[PDB]
């Protein structure tokens, strides 16, 4: 079996 | 181009935090085992492991971007739940920190891996384990800063 | 003598949150 | 308030700064606390406190801020201190004082970057780890803040021996007070 990246956090609160 | 430094990851059983710093994506042998971390190029496998310390480390991913070490000294911490929550805590010891406002278990529950932060937004430690009395979370467990930086040699 | 130009923030304000997709 | 975390956000590119600078009709909208400024010669930083924005005089000199409505002339301006202020632009935030007294800082860069500082005098403070001169080098008039995240000076210049920082010169928030009389 595998890691498997699910979902991202950005600790500034930073917006695209 | 808008980067994370921490990682919510999934296995087929459990699923948790990562959390980056130095070049390092780092998380819980509890959680990881001996895996390897998926990339578009095929498996990746573990730079640092270390049973000892509940610790497991590989080179970054893309889309991520690192946390420096604290610096501060500081002792009032703050941990970041996979709900992105502030939970503000308070260090005993070297890996002990007592909540200041205790909370249900189910609540901290698949935040492992997860920084810990001084009020600088540095980093501290990577939240181990919560301390229980009848279900109750109390206090915490982390591994330290210090263990990250020796393991990598 | 010109005039002094904004040309770029920086945002305290901010707090953590997940990226969406 | 805690803890501190920070985003750089560019604007504006440089052909289009040249331009407003001569016509001071800027319509671009604001947010945040901190506006990162620019001049012909320099670049720096600027900072919102009050219901006024806020920067260096060794980098404003005497000028006039662009506005939607044309240039807007300073509010305040005090070359002894170093400081000049002009009414903040419209949808800004401010930043309140500290009270808490507290002496743990933490200076924020022009990169985003927080810095942890100790302070020592009233205008001093000292670094907890170097850093060479030119990455501290376009942060002036920055904030400096204690733990909760309120106003404690503004960066103006650094102390360095051999092109490496160790401490900071800073201008304290009574001194704002001071200039408004
Ligand atoms: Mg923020
Ligand atoms: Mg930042
Ligand atoms: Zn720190
Ligand atoms: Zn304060």
């Amino acid at each position: 079996g595998s890691v498997v990246i699910v979902g991202r956090i950005v600790l500034s609160g930073k917006p695209a | 181009q808008v980067e994370g430094e921490v990682q919510i990851v999934s296995t087929a059983t459990q699923t948790f935090l990562a959390t980056c710093i130095n070049g390092v994506c780092w998380t819980v042998y509890h959680g990881a085992g001996t895996r390897t971390i998926a990339s578009p190029k095929g498996p990746v496998i573990q730079m640092y492991t270390n049973v000892d310390q509940d610790l497991v480390g590989w080179p970054a991913p893309q889309g991520s971007r690192s946390l420096t070490p604290c610096t501060c000294g500081s002792s009032d911490l703050y941990l970041v739940t996979r709900h992105a929550d502030v939970i503000p805590v308070r260090r005993r010891g070297d890996s002990r920190g007592s909540l200041l406002s205790p909370r249900p278990i189910s609540y901290l529950k698949g935040s492992s891996g997860g920084p810990l932060l001084c009020p600088a937004g540095h980093a501290v430690g990577l939240f181990r384990a919560a301390v229980c009395t009848r279900g109750v979370a109390k206090a915490v467990d982390f591994i330290p800063v210090e263990n990250l930086e020796t393991t990598m040699r």
